[PDB]
């Protein structure tokens, strides 16, 4: 039952390499991003939103998983590096008119009903 | 057999990651495993065949403009359709929302005698047919 | 003060393990009532729940004894530290 | 076929269609699972997701065959069932006039082999799949998004997506440029139930359960 | 109209108006539907 | 018919009027409320009771198949007029 | 066993006898056309619609009352039971008014669905139609009776559900109509289900006509709590606004009835609702303010304040999760002090066992009873759905009913014993007659109401109906788990409180009058100002202003039972959550968020900020609160006698009065009701008549 | 001819609208009459598909001839009750001469 076709990787291992490598080819490209985008971003506020793109999914553990994740991060790679996106689109990873929203009881208790 | 040459994978399925959802409506949403009641306005049981996932009901507020209904919640008009329970309950937990299940309400078996509507000593009888 | 306030007793109706429990709400509860008239005992019984005692002192902090498997005596005696030390 | 609101029947193709079903899985055991042939003359084949190379290039280049043309290849998302997407290849034979449809199965982390290699045409119907329901093909030349939006996340086409999506457009001018914010609606849309509770087909009734 | 004219009716327009967009007769919408929940109104007097 | 309220504005034939409170008033300032001046509950009042000389009488509205689905009307009770629910015409049945 | 074998459309189903053809095509997943077949009334066979053929037998026969024989082949989709349904279709046509688009019933109509489904698609009626006229029964229920097929399924509700035999047929032939022949009104507290069951758009609601249509509604599955019963509905809602109420099946409650009450007070949460806070000001006047000033000025006073200068009062629609929200923050200040507004003897066990407060027996018990004996208490009104489950009894199993209370009208004819308490100390001595009824009764079932209890001598009548429960169930006679003690609650909140700590009453609010006193939903008028200290720091939390708000301090606008899920325990002990369905209205906030605000704000922050959390505290204070739609069984009855007897308190002279008499104190028991408009219509007819109430009915 | 609303609030041409651009809310009148206190389109929902006055039973609700409603604002083109009864007391004679035209094909 648990035996199930793999999409690249075998076990975790393997997979983490990739994910590794992955961050290798971000970090190289956001230099490149900001100055082809002309951004007005740092650097380092780019490397820290790659940084914590990956760290939000810190906690999978399925090989398989992974591998899509990988996947679909690679893709967009090709999209920026090749300009296929935008100004927008990548800066809609820094939610920048986002007002903040209230993130404790209170503060939610006295804007609305939601938990 | 399948010669695909396969892996082992112990883990419980988790497609949270994968399905572009936001996190706000991934934790904080609870669902609904239910099989709709009957309408009682009319007699059919079709619409009782099958299992049905809904979620929380959240805010609708009237449009300054028009006096619509506006809301903000994506999930407000999503509904899932099930031929079980345990199917239900599958696609909930590999999507990461929490869920109440409650059991289906079958009709009970009844007596139904249209002599006992003439008894000679009981109380079933009627007055008027 | 720091004294008692109230004690609940939460156990099953069918199960084996909370055979003590029931051994003294059938016999020494009575007892116990009349002994401590004002103070609030709760028995609440439920399916398939393990047998717990909780006491509730004052200002809100409360303590949890488990009489899994407990034999009735033992449950006295377990009632009897409760309401003899007080928090 | 005197009845003038009804449609005609035609039992010549019922027969022959259905005889070369029997065709196909008597060559191609070790795949199919399942042949079925139409009230209105339309047959399916039913197949292990592992043997859709070997059973298009069969279908295609066999000569008491010769579907030489991918019509269509789509995909079926049904929650219920715990392979929840159903993958239907439509396919044209132009020497023998006919269609089959053949089907497979996959979910969401199972990949299925690309079919370019038999058909130039899969390209990008395997990206339309990919895109819209999340499924993967190995081994296909550039599988990438080809109708959503770039950096759009999420897999519209599978049921519980909504509708109108977690995420709405507009131009703001700080930042001059065109941001993406949370979806809200001036109007909600209005869900209609329109099912009626009374059985309407017979032939059709599930076994009771 | 000058052979066969319309029919007449009561509420028909007289006078008709040309389009009015950018004007001060322009047409705003609004909500034709009345309030749905009524709120409790205090009392008027200081209680105690 | 249009009556206007206290602070000037027409009141439909729904009843909808801003109250004075209100911050949606603002959109008609420099531009206008739009209200349609036939009310259709004063007209239909002022047509008259048809009396005829049966229990029962239909109505289409008139015009036929440009009128609405036919109705018939029981007459049986002289406390009230047979009303018709698409068209608000009233019927009497005339004493024999 | 005793089974036989039958087959529809070839297919072996085995049915016990005396099941009908209908019944035994159910069992392989077909449902038979039907328009006069009711499964809970009495057989008709009147429409000629569940026609169906036999095979290899040349008459059609009525599904709805032909026992299967064994061997039958019953023919569903056979030519002629196809054409005999298209047959009776058609005379159903025949004289049916043109009305769908101006009737309520479009969308969710049975002549119209089993027309399309089993019926033509064209007329061959070339002639004039039936016209009829309408017909007054009251301001709840509009009659459009051209709309009428004569299926006599209100006739036969009346008579066999509500016991009222006021509808009939009047005339013979296509002349034969519905009605009451002289000017009444079919006014019950089970009325309106007599819409329901109509298949048809003759019989609607007044109140929910024209304002919607079927298909644009939401259905949120909710619970009724205008009594205890627990009555499972489902509320519709439209574009963030209620407009009806409908019930939920559940067999072992209220079947697929509601009352009066349920199905029309939803109008009442449109009209007095309180949806800012608000606090004194300098004038003594109340004035809008926002949650941060009034919660700081409510939390100032707690802080100050502690011990029994801190009380609380619990009205009759609470959620359990704002219940035990509201004692864990007085607990905090240490004040034990939290109280109902319903009485229940704390005498003896009192709370502390539950069986001493539920009904043990079950709603779905009293099927299986012998005798029941009602103490003090008017179940038609007080719990209409459940004395309509004893009629039941009274009807099928042939059930003996005793009453010790004011001799009313339950629909059903009862033994009156008499009205003086005393009579309860007889039954046990032995002298009454009916003391042998009980001890002959193999499953008898005694039930005490809670309106007896809120006499000053309700301990009395507890231990006294108590030993009288013990005498018949100790005696061999009762079987092994029969529950013979029974009450029956009428509020909703009450089992709740009493499971989770609360003290029953007021009594100990005026023995240690409070500096501050929190009214969570009391508007009772139990405890007063002028019986309070001068000065006292009241705080009223709810959804309505009625009595209680006008007296406060401080508002804090609350939600309602449509607007938030909690959780409602019934007087069996059931727990049921309802469901959110609209959302509360203006600033108004959930019940036991304005209590965790507010702990906050005090410093005494409570261990929950979610509702699933504040559940898995009820777990700890109750177990049973968390399973719902379970009844636990509560033991231990013994034990609870031989505290009760201890005491020894005096019976009363006066006799017992039930509060509600008439049905006219029936519409109007609680806020949400008191402010709806349409039990306010309901109280002037049952007063005066419809001389005044009726109002035209055009379509 | 009344001058009586055809409309009787069934809701049909709410519930074919292939675009949802019809909301509708409906009250018993002053006199019991079954008609609506909301009839609002939204024009820049619309397809212009003609559904509406297919589903009508009552002809109320009508495309009429006119084309030239251009608008300098969006909110110029969400119709309420009055304005499209004020289009149809504005178009009648046009309106009612199209139907007689038509009306047999229909
Ligand atoms: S009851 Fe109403 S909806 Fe049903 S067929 Fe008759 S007119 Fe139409
Ligand atoms: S009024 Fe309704 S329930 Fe009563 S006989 Fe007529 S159709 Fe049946
Ligand atoms: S014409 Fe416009 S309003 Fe009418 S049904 Fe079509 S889209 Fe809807
Ligand atoms: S416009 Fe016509 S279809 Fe629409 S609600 Fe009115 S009568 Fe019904
Ligand atoms: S359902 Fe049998 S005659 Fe009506
Ligand atoms: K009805
Ligand atoms: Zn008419």
């Amino acid at each position: 039952s648990t035996s199930v076709k793999p999409i690249f990787s075998r076990d975790m291992n393997e997979a983490k390499r990739r994910v590794r490598e992955l961050y290798r080819a971000w970090y190289r490209e956001v230099p490149n991003t900001v100055h082809l985008f002309q951004l007005d971003i740092s650097v380092k506020q780019g490397r820290d939103k790659v940084r914590e793109m990956f760290k939000k999914n810190a906690h999978i553990t399925d090989p398989r998983v992974v591998d899509l994740l990988v996947i679909k991060g690679k893709m967009e790679l090709e999209e920026t590096i090749k300009v296929w996106k935008q100004r927008t689109h990548v800066m809609r990873f820094f939610h920048e008119t986002e007002a903040p929203r209230p993130k404790d009881f209170l503060s939610k208790f006295y804007v609305g009903h939601d938990p | 057999t399948r010669d695909t040459q396969l892996i082992t994978v112990d883990e419980k399925l988790d497609i949270t990651t994968i399905t572009g959802v936001p996190e706000e409506h991934i934790k904080t949403r609870k669902a609904r495993i239910f099989v709709p009641a009957r309408n009682n306005m009319q007699s059919g049981v079709n619409n009782t065949k099958k299992w049905k996932m809904e979620f929380d009901t959240r805010e609708r507020w009237e449009n300054p403009l028009m006096g619509w209904a506006s809301t903000a919640d994506p999930l407000s008009n999503l509904v899932l359709t099930f031929s079980t329970k345990e199917d239900a309950v599958a696609f909930a937990e590999k999507n990461g929302w929490s869920y109440d299940v409650e059991e289906r309400k079958v009709p009970k078996p009844k007596s139904k005698s249209y002599g006992a509507n003439f008894s000679w000593n009981k109380r079933t009888r009627v007055s008027t047919k | 003060k720091l004294g008692l306030r109230e004690i609940r007793i939460h156990l099953c109706q069918r199960s084996p393990g909370s055979q003590g429990v029931r051994d003294f709400i059938e016999k020494r509860y009575v007892e116990l009532k009349k002994a401590n008239p004002d103070l609030p005992i709760l028995i609440r019984e439920c399916s398939d729940v393990q047998p717990k005692l909780w006491a509730r002192y004052a200002f809100g902090q409360e303590k949890n004894v488990s009489l899994n498997n407990f034999s009735a005596d033992q449950v006295t005696r377990a009632l009897e530290n409760v309401l003899s030390s007080k928090a | 076929d005197t009845r003038p609101t009804v449609r005609p029947r035609n039992d010549v193709a019922h027969k022959q269609l259905s005889a070369f079903g029997e065709y196909v899985a008597e060559i191609l055991p070790k795949y199919v699972q399942q042949v079925q042939v139409s009230c209105f003359n339309e047959l399916e084949i039913c197949i292990h997701p592992d043997g859709v190379i070997p059973v298009l290039t069969f279908l295609r280049d066999h000569s008491n065959a010769q579907f030489k043309s991918l019509a269509d290849l789509t995909a079926v998302d049904i929650p219920t069932r715990q392979n929840r997407f159903e993958i239907v290849y439509n396919l044209l034979s132009l020497r023998f006039n006919s269609r089959i449809r053949v089907k497979t199965y996959t979910d969401e982390l199972t990949p299925i082999e690309s079919s370019v290699p038999v058909y130039k045409a899969a390209n990008w119907y395997e990206r339309e799949i990919w895109d819209m329901f999340g499924v993967f093909f190995a081994n296909h030349p550039d599988l990438r998004r080809i109708l959503t939006d770039y950096g759009f996340e999420g897999h519209p086409f599978r049921k519980d997506f909504p509708l109108s999506g977690y995420v709405e457009l507009r131009y703001d001018d700080e930042v001059k440029r065109v941001v993406a914010e949370p979806v809200e609606l001036a109007q909600e849309f209005r869900k209609f139930d329109l099912n009626s509770p009374w059985e309407a087909f017979p032939a059709y009734r599930q076994p009771p359960e | 109209p000058t052979v066969k004219p319309p029919t007449a009716r009561k509420f028909i327009w007289t006078n008709h108006k040309f389009n009015l967009s950018g004007t001060p007769q322009q047409y705003v919408p609004y909500s034709t539907t009345r309030k749905k929940i009524q709120e409790w109104v205090p009392p008027s007097t200081p209680y105690k | 018919g249009v009556r206007t309220s206290p602070t000037g504005e027409k009141v439909t034939h729904t009843g909808q009027v801003y109250d004075d409170g209100d911050y949606r008033k603002v959109r008609f300032v420099g531009r206008q409320k739009e209200v349609n001046e036939n009310f259709a509950i004063d007209l239909i009042a002022e047509q008259p009771v048809s009396q005829v000389g049966s229990r029962v009488i239909s109505c289409d509205g008139g015009g036929g198949a440009l009128g609405h689905p036919r109705v018939y009307i029981n007459l049986d009770k002289e406390t009230k007029t047979g009303t018709c629910g698409y068209c608000g015409l009233q019927f009497r049945q005339q004493h024999h | 066993s005793n089974l036989i074998e039958v087959f529809v459309d070839g297919q072996s189903v085995m049915v016990e006898p005396g099941t009908t053809v209908l019944q035994a095509c159910e069992k392989v997943g077909m449902q038979i056309p039907r328009f006069c077949y009711h499964e809970r009334l009495s057989v008709a066979g009147n429409c000629r619609m569940c026609l169906v053929e036999i095979e290899k037998a040349p008459k059609v026969v009525a599904a709805c009352a032909m026992p299967v024989m064994k061997g039958w082949n019953i023919l569903t989709n056979s030519e002629k039971t196809k054409k005999a349904r298209e047959g009776v279709m058609e005379f159903l046509l025949a004289n049916h008014p043109l009305d769908c688009p101006i009737c309520d019933q479009g969308g969710e109509c049975d002549l119209q669905d089993q027309s399309m489904m089993f019926g033509s698609d064209r007329s061959r009626f070339l002639e004039g139609k039936r016209a009829v006229e309408d017909k007054n029964i009251g301001p709840l229920v509009k009659t459009i009776m051209t709309r009428c097929i004569q299926c006599t399924r209100c006739i036969r509700f009346a008579s066999e559900i509500a016991g009222v035999d006021d509808l009939g047929t009047t005339g013979r032939g296509n002349d034969m109509q519905v009605g009451t022949y002289i000017e009444k009104m079919f006014m019950s507290e089970l009325s309106g289900n007599i819409i329901d069951i109509c298949p048809v758009g003759a019989l609607t609601s007044k109140p929910y006509a024209f304002t919607a249509r079927p298909w644009e509604t939401r259905k949120t599955e909710s619970i009724d709590v205008m009594d205890a019963v627990g009555s499972n509905i489902v509320v519709s809602t439209r574009t963030g606004e209620v407009m009806r109420i409908l019930p939920r099946m559940h067999e072992d409650i209220n079947e697929e009835w509601i009352s009066d009450k349920t199905r029309f007070a939803y109008d009442g949460l449109k009209r007095q609702r309180l949806t800012e806070p608000m606090v004194r000001n300098e004038k003594g006047l109340l004035t809008h303010t926002t949650w941060e000033d009034a919660l700081s000025r409510v939390a100032g006073m707690l802080q100050s304040f502690q011990g029994n200068d801190v009380a609380a009062i619990a009205g009759g629609l609470v959620d359990a999760e704002a219940l035990i929200a509201l004692k864990d923050l007085l607990n905090r200040v240490d004040s034990d002090t939290l109280c109902t507004e319903e009485v229940f003897p704390t005498a003896g066990a009192g709370t502390d066992l539950r069986s001493n407060y539920l009904l043990n027996t079950t709603i779905a018990g009293v099927e299986e009873a012998d005798v029941v004996l009602l103490v003090g208490t008017n179940p038609r009104f007080e719990a209409p759905l459940f004395n309509a489950r004893i009629r039941k009894s009274w009807l099928h199993n042939d059930l003996k009913v005793a009453l010790i209370g004011s001799p009313v009208d339950l629909t059903y004819r009862y033994d009156h014993l008499g009205d003086s308490p005393k009579i309860l100390q007889d039954i046990a001595s032995g002298s009454h007659p009916f003391s042998q009824v009980l001890q002959e009764a193999k499953k008898p079932m005694v039930i005490l109401g809670s309106s007896a209890l809120q006499r000053n001598d309700g301990a009395a009548i507890l231990a006294a109906v108590s030993n009288i429960a013990q005498k018949i169930r100790t005696s061999s006679g009762v079987t092994g788990d029969w529950k013979v003690m029974n009450i029956l609650h009428r509020i909703a909140s009450q089992v709740a409180a009493l499971d989770l700590g609360y003290k029953p009453g007021v009594e100990a609010i005026q023995k240690n009058p409070p500096k501050m006193l929190f009214l969570l939903g009391a508007d009772g008028g139990c405890i007063t100002r002028q019986d309070l200290p001068k000065d006292c720091f009241i705080v009223y939390q709810g959804h309505h202003g009625d009595v209680g708000a006008p007296i406060a301090d401080v508002i804090l606008p609350g939600a309602a039972y449509t607007e938030k899920s909690a959780t409602y325990v019934n007087t069996e002990g059931r727990a049921q959550q309802t469901k959110v369905a609209v959302t509360p209205p203006g600033l108004a906030r959930e019940d036991w968020k304005i209590i965790r605000a507010l702990s906050e704000i005090a410093g005494m922050t409570l261990p929950y900020d979610t509702l699933d959390q504040v559940r898995n505290r009820l777990e700890e204070v109750s177990p049973n609160l968390v399973r719902y739609d379970d009844v636990e069984g509560a033991n231990y009855f013994q034990q609870a006698s031989e505290l009760s007897k201890l005491v020894n308190q005096q019976l009363l002279a006066d006799p017992l009065v039930p509060p509600q008499l008439t049905i006219k104190d029936f519409y109007m028991t609680d806020s949400i009701s008191r402010a709806s408009q349409t039990m306010a219509k309901c109280v002037k007819a049952v007063t005066e008549g419809a001389h005044a109430v009726e109002e035209p009915s055009i379509c | 001819p009344s001058g009586e609303e055809r409309c009787i609030a069934c809701k049909l041409c709410e519930a074919v609208c292939p675009a949802q651009a019809i909301t509708i809310e409906a009250e018993p009148r002053a006199d019991g009459s079954r008609r609506t206190t909301r009839y609002d389109i939204d024009m820049t929902k619309c397809i212009y598909c003609g559904f509406c006055q297919e589903a009508c039973p009552v002809d109320a609700i009508v495309e009429g001839p006119n084309f030239e409603f251009s608008t300098e604002t969006h909110e110029e083109l969400l119709y309420n009750k009055e304005k499209l009864l004020n289009n149809g007391d504005k178009w009648e004679a046009e309106i009612a001469a199209n139907i007689q035209a038509d009306y047999l094909y229909r």
